[PDB]
């Protein structure tokens, strides 16, 4: 039913600054996220944040990454400075949720967008 | 009925609190993780019992939101009733806000560390509660009665946001005598400065 | 904080057959965990939330539980389609890490 | 009006008779009415849930109708208003008996007695609650009794006065 | 003094019978003296303005006549004084009648009914005003017959208890 | 319970009659009960030591009994409390007879009256001190008299509708 | 006199409520503009409504007024006992102070902006005028009842400064009601920090 | 005894105002210089009318007290219930804490500049003092009665200090009626900020 | 009956200084007014002020004057810095009063001095 | 913020004949005009306030009124002496202005 | 039955440094003073120090004296810098008592230590 | 602040005699003083507090008395092992003075 869907470019330094745009339904409801996955690595949390700007990250990238959200086009743009050979990766934008309710409690990411690819070539 | 004395029917009478939304607030329960408030047939707050958080910081600008007015007047004075209520309110860093665009969400940290040690801030703020929810509250704290001075539950943060009117009860009848309980001795257990 | 490990990297069975994948964590899991399909090519996607739910679109092929620190996928006849790359992701307030990823092979 | 009402209003008499609650004010049930000697009774009580309650309703249904609050709710009218409409004490009385395990009022149903004959009632008095539910009438029987007993009492003590006067 | 009076001093009766109204009491009158049972009345209501009024004048004679300030009003001994003096259900209550458009009371002229024998006086009862001005006796006129009716009773029950001892 | 305590117990009855208080409330002192009539009566008084202290007392009574506080006395409980339990206007009155050189209530002894047959006893009242003693009887043994002529006007009258009924 | 019942006279008592001035304060109301509370038959303070303003600034030096102690105590108590008594004061921009040598000048900004949206600096001014001048206060106000939540002027400034002793009422008999019933309930309608 | 009528003996009770200690704090005094609130059968404070001081400077240092928990929380209500009860409490510098490793010392300083010119700190200060320690209370200030509002000692300061549970009570009885004669009124003669 | 006066000189440069001494009479229930009138012009207002020191003053002047009063002197100085070609002008000092009350309210100057002539030459 | 303008700048009659003297506001004015009368080297001297007011040493010759945006200087027979300039003024919240000034001409 | 007992050295320059143990009766109940007596002179007060660290000092050394505690070893260590010629004295450390009660009130040195020579050649 | 003095900088007497040592405040004193004995070697010791007080140890030999601003110390006897300084000392609130010192000697 719905479908996220970001942009980005190839980019051999300065900062990453990849962007989400956030299709129509609920966008203060679920908990942002973005993840990435270099070539031959398994999956790795980015960060991730809420409609109201708030915000975690991987402590290994607190140094370079700053997630912003701007609810006035339901877009939120992923932000690595300092860009390098370690980072070229598929990143995706996806929609997380998390039951904090009772017991048990849960969290998935459901509505995934496509992967874009970043190389620093 | 029963005829008591042999003349007299036991009768009964339940009163329709709702009539009352014009003029007082009135709380209710739903299920154990959701507790509301209403301020008329509009709007009101959700109070939740929660093992996540929204809030990832340790900030409350109370003096922005009163520099802006862009907030409910009742819903902002519900929250200081309940704020103001909590006593040996010592540790602040336990409260943070968003009072940006008159939007309203407040977050109590109920974190242990000691539990055993209690009496720090998960008590304080539950003990609270249990009065602005007044009757529909008693499943949502675990060891219920027992003690007076050890209130705890399984949940981590208490929530509270601003919502919009819908009914909302299901597990206890609409009643404004939670929030009239905490209008009155608003101003004890304060610590100095 | 609390990390996942993924012991069956490479696990083989030829089509048809039941097969599962175990998933440990270091302490007891805050939450529960999910489980993630994922393709060579495409996205993840969501195959399994709180340990035990299927979502939507999933197929009854896909089960699991788990409780503590050991959780486990059950994949109850590997249909070809399936033989792909799997994940573990768990939650903690304001972080989420994920299993090193395990994959099913088939042989003759 | 005869009752004194510690209320903004100073006539809560709708009919002859006690103060009536009506349909609107009442679940599942239209009107029910009772004597003015009953609700006279409260004029001197500072220990009594029922009338408690007929303070904020009977405000609620004054501040309603005299005065008009453009929007919002307006919520300084009560919080200026409870101090002289409830009596605290009672709230406090059955928080604490719900922390200390007994069963306490948490002002939703009420018991009376209403003779068979004549029509006279009592004042209605709280149905306690405990562990989630209704007391059954065994656990009281006893103060339905003493009601009853009471009840007999003014009732011989008026035909007393009637025969002397 | 038998009217367990709830102030700092222990003997309010200068004379036999209720407490007085002075010439310096009162406006434009000399001595006014109630008897002691409309007095004692006073002594277990929780809602009435002219004894309201006798507990901050009481107050008054005995704070000026016992201790001494030397400077300034030392305020301070009425702000502690209050909550045992005022029964603060009542200025809420006649504020709350005023912001509402009814009758209300702001504590300054009182009625009360006086037999042409015996002397027998009831309880001063505050004379209620409304839009800038007292309301004529016509408009209450049913409160005061009550009044009268209850000093009656009150009559014939002394009588029958003095028949009876 | 038959006085319906504004406390956190509910059955406030040990065995039938009044509250009693037992060796360790009394000093130098062992058992001491009063009458259900005498005890009742507090239900509706708004001025009186006696039971403002009885009231803490059974209140501890039960706060120790049912609750566990496992460390520290988790004040709080009293914090809260009190404003159900006790009569402030009782402190601060007594407080400013003290200031005002009167004598005064400091809730330790009552004296009551205890007639020679039957058994029948009165509500006690507190003992009033001034200049660091107790008052002699001397200076009181009017407000005696008219206790003793209370308790007699009681009998008399509950003999008279023993008669009646 | 009406002879009710045929044998009771109707009489009246007023009460001198002068004679109390030695140990609580009074007030009354000279026409609409003034309105004065007495301390003593010494000092006292004006009330004004006005449409000029004495202070043009933003300042209220309440840290300097206590370190130095030139000022009478009762009427710093009231000036504290009616500011503490204004519901929602969330607009400190709205008062200011000259608090210098002892003089005691405190000026409250009614000005709107938006009147029709009620209920932000105006009215709990005004609200709380009305009880420290209470039956005096009925004519300085326009739309007098009709609402409670909406209380409005034609006057932008309500001043309050420290005078002598004169008889100074003509509008209303000087009444101890007013101060006392802003004495209770002190600490009600205030919001966090 | 005396058998009033003929027929009434006067008996007396005494109550054993100990067993309250459970549940509320009862307070004593020794001699003059001494007065003690008990909160439980293992500690309580100390509250001395000396001419020594132990406390050379000018800080409390309140923040920090409550950013780390080390003190008792019972001991430190009644502190904040004792000092937030001194009408008129102006001047700052009066007051000087140390609050370092749960450790609870207070002073509070009561030397006048002008003691004719009542009603600045020694007042508030003391009349707080004779509610705390009413009853045996009496004979530790001079002049008593006279005034209500002149309240003076020979003493300089007031200290208050955390102790050990000892009877500690030779010239009154243990009562709990100054704690809580004190714990209601707790928001009263506040001066603006 | 009352006489208000200042003292002045003519200034080609640094400041204006005006000084104006107050009769005995009302000090402080006031607004004490300074006016100007270049030649060729009408009147025109430099600022107001009251005896808690309380001013306003003409927007075009803000950055050039302030007025001071003294209340131990009932004596209240105009000050006007970098004069100039422009400020050739007779000031007056005078006492004004506003009848803020009920309506009609007005407003009005009625102890006047005799003016102060101030050249830059 | 508010002005004042006055129309008649030069007004010319003979001594004796009735004249009137306009002034208008851009804004419903805040309080009423003052009128104050001028002369060629002394002090102005308050003539009118609050429209209608003529205060006391002031000649009956002297009156007006006004309301709104619209006011009006009278004076009703021109006696010789009064020949001179005529300024409005008026106040605002620690704001005041005045008008441009018109002036009176004996003609022959 | 107790003895205190300090350290110290002759010290020609920098800072006096003198040390204090305290025995093991009641440390908190005692203001500890420090005293100096050169030699052709009286006794002098140096300055004194509690056990919640509050001190006093003698106004001439307000510049070059601070007196601190540690409790943790029941030992105060008297600090003088800026050591010259006149302050080539006999040190001493005592306990003292304030019986600031009611009237006549009191104060003394009890015990004391043996005396700790200082000179500066 | 206050000072003392102590005017007897030298007494002589033979032992066997009685004698005393005055000393002088400059201010009603607030408190009482104490006074040291002091050894040519040794520590001072504490002889006297609170004007009267003769503590423990110390003989009765040793006496005195004062108030307000003139205090005594009084020796009895004059023991030969008495015959060496003495100080007055007062205390203020955080402020300690001592007196210059008299001295007893002996002579033949
Ligand atoms: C003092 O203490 C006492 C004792 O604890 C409290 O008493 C309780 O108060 C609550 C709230 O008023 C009562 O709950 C209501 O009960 C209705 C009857 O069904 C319920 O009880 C039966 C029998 O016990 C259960 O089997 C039902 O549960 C099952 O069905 C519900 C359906 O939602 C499921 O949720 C459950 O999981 C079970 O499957 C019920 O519990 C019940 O109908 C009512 O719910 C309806 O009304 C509320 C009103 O807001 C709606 O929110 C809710 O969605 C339901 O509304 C439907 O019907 C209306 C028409 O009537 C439509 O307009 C709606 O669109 C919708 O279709 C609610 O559950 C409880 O029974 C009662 N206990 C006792 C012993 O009496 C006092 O409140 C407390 N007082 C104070 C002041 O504190
Ligand atoms: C309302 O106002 C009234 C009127 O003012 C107050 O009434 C007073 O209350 C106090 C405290 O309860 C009473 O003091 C107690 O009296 C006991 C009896 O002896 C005392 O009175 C006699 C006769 O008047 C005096 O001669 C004694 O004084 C002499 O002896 C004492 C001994 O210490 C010396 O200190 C004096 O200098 C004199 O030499 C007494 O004043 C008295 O025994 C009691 O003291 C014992 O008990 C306390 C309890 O804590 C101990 O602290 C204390 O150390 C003593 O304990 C010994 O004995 C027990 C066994 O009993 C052992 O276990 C201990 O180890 C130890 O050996 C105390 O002095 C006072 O008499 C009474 N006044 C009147 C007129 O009745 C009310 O309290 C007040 N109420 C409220 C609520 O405010
Ligand atoms: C919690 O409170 C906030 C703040 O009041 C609510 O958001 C606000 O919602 C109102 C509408 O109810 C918005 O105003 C209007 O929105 C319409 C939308 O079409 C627009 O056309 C109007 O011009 C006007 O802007 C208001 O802007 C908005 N403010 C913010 C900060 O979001 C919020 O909805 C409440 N929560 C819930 C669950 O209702
Ligand atoms: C409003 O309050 C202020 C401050 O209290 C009042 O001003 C003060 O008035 C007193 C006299 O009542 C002045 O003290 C004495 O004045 C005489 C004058 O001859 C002098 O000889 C004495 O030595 C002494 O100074 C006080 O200084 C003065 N303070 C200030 C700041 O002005 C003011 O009068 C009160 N307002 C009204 C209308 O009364
Ligand atoms: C006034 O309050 C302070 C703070 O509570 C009291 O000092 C504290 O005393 C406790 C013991 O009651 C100390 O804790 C334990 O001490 C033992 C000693 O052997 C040690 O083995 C344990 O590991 C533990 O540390 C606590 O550290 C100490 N804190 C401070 C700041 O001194 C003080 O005693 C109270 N005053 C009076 C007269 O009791």
């Amino acid at each position: 039913q719905l479908q996220e869907s970001g942009a980005g470019l190839l980019k051999p330094s300065e900062t990453l600054s990849l962007s989400c745009t956030v299709d129509g339904e609920s966008f203060n409801g679920f908990f942002w996220t973005w993840i990435r996955q270099p070539p031959g690595k398994g999956l790795e949390w980015i960060g991730e944040i809420n409609h109201l700007a708030s915000t975690g990250y991987n402590p290994s990238l607190k140094s370079r990454v700053t997630i912003s959200v701007d609810t006035s086009k339901n877009q939120f743009s992923l932000k690595l400075t300092s860009v390098t050979a370690a980072d070229t990766a598929v990143y995706y934008c996806a929609r997380g949720y998390s039951y904090g309710f009772a017991w048990p409690n849960y969290h998935y990411l459901d509505v995934w967008g496509k992967g874009t690819t970043v190389t620093v070539s | 009925t029963s005829l008591y004395k042999g003349v007299y029917e036991l009768q009964t009478l339940e009163l329709n609190m709702e009539t009352l939304n014009m003029t007082m607030p009135l709380s209710c329960t739903k299920n154990n993780s959701h507790h509301y408030i209403m301020v008329g047939n509009e709007t009101g707050l959700e109070l939740t019992l929660t093992n996540t958080s929204i809030i990832n910081h340790k900030f409350c600008n109370l003096s922005d939101a009163h520099k802006k007015n862009l907030y409910d007047h009742a819903l902002m004075s519900i929250i200081s009733t309940f704020h103001l209520s909590i006593p040996n309110f010592n540790q602040y860093e336990a409260m943070s806000c968003d009072f940006n665009g008159g939007k309203i969400s407040v977050q109590y940290n109920l974190s242990h560390s000691a539990a055993n040690h209690c009496g720090t801030v998960a008590n304080g703020v539950l003990q609270t509660f249990m009065r602005m929810a007044w009757g529909g509250s008693y499943i949502a704290l675990d060891s219920g009665c027992g003690n007076w001075d050890c209130i705890m539950t399984s949940y981590q943060y208490l929530i509270i946001q601003n919502t919009t009117w819908e009914d909302h009860c299901q597990f206890s009848r609409p009643s404004p005598i939670g929030y009239l309980g905490l209008l009155s001795q608003r101003t004890r257990d304060i610590y100095i400065s | 904080e609390t990390t996942l490990t993924q012991s069956p990297a490479t696990l083989s069975l030829s089509p048809g057959e039941r097969a599962t994948l175990s998933c440990r964590a270091s302490q007891s899991v805050s939450s529960y965990l999910a489980w993630y399909q994922h393709k060579p090519g495409q996205a993840p996607r969501l195959l399994i939330y709180g340990a035990s739910k299927r979502a939507t679109g999933i197929p009854s092929r896909f089960s699991g539980s788990g409780s503590g620190t050991d959780f486990s996928l059950t994949i109850s006849s590997l249909e070809p389609e399936d033989f792909a790359v799997y994940y573990c992701q768990h939650r903690s307030d304001w972080r989420t890490t994920f299993g090193q990823g395990t994959r099913l092979e088939i042989k003759k | 009006g005869t009752f004194t009402w510690t209320l903004s209003d100073s006539e809560g008499k709708d009919t002859p008779g006690g103060y009536c609650l009506t349909r609107w004010m009442l679940i599942e049930a239209e009107l029910k009415c009772f004597g003015n000697t009953a609700v006279a009774k409260c004029n001197e009580k500072h220990d009594e849930e029922f009338c408690d309650m007929l303070r904020l309703f009977d405000f609620n249904k004054q501040a309603i109708q005299r005065l008009k609050a453009p929007a919002q709710m307006s919520i300084q009218l009560i919080n200026k208003a409870v101090n002289a409409l409830i009596n605290d004490q009672l709230i406090m009385k059955n928080h604490l008996r719900d922390i200390m395990c007994i069963p306490y009022c948490n002002y939703s149903k009420y018991w009376y007695l209403n003779h068979t004959t004549t029509g006279r009632t009592s004042l209605p008095k709280c149905w306690l609650v405990s562990n989630g539910s209704y007391l059954n009438e065994t656990h009281f029987s006893d103060d339905i009794e003493q009601q009853a007993d009471n009840m007999i009492t003014e009732m011989l003590q008026k035909e007393y006065m009637e025969r002397q006067g």
